[PDB]
């Protein structure tokens, strides 16, 4: 999974 | 039929109504694919952001259902930035945001907002929502439709 916008 | 099968006709443009019978074929249909949940997001991500109203109406519809028929292992799903982007990319003025309807934007945000209630375990939701306040998206919490299994 990555970051937030 | 597969998962974009049933989608598909659970979110076709030209549906005269909704047609409960497919979306809850799309649900059991990702209670049995062993990537389903994955699958599923991914999909549902694409028709929410689908220029034509109705298709992405029907499909935050369909993922209303799957939230409620596809347990844990979906939820799961939801809950990741992954997906979660994709919905903020809807409301966020700054992406998709001054283009889409303000019907899919507030059914967006009711859903957000539901989830932050009802999956406390989903830290990353809270985290999505509140960033949409924090930037104005979201001036104050809606009013949502009662549903008393929202814990």
């Amino acid at each position: 999974d990555d970051h937030l916008l | 039929e597969s998962l974009e099968s049933w989608l598909n006709k659970a979110t076709n443009p030209s549906n005269r109504q909704e047609d409960w019978e497919y979306i809850i074929g799309f649900c059991d249909q990702i209670n049995k694919e062993l990537e389903g949940p994955q699958i599923a997001v991914r999909l549902l991500a694409h028709k929410i952001q689908s220029p034509q109203e109705w298709e992405a109406l029907q499909a935050l519809t369909v993922l209303e259902a799957c939230m409620k028929n596809c347990g844990r292992r979906f939820h799961n799903e939801v809950g990741k930035f992954r997906f979660l982007n994709e919905l903020i990319k809807v409301v966020s003025p700054k992406y998709l945001g001054d283009r889409v309807s303000e019907k899919v934007k507030t059914k967006v945000i009711e859903l957000l907002y539901s989830w932050t209630m009802a999956l406390p375990e989903e830290a990353k939701i809270k985290d999505a929502y509140h960033m949409l306040k924090r930037q104005g998206i979201v001036q104050s919490d809606p009013p949502i439709p009662v549903d008393r299994t929202l814990i």
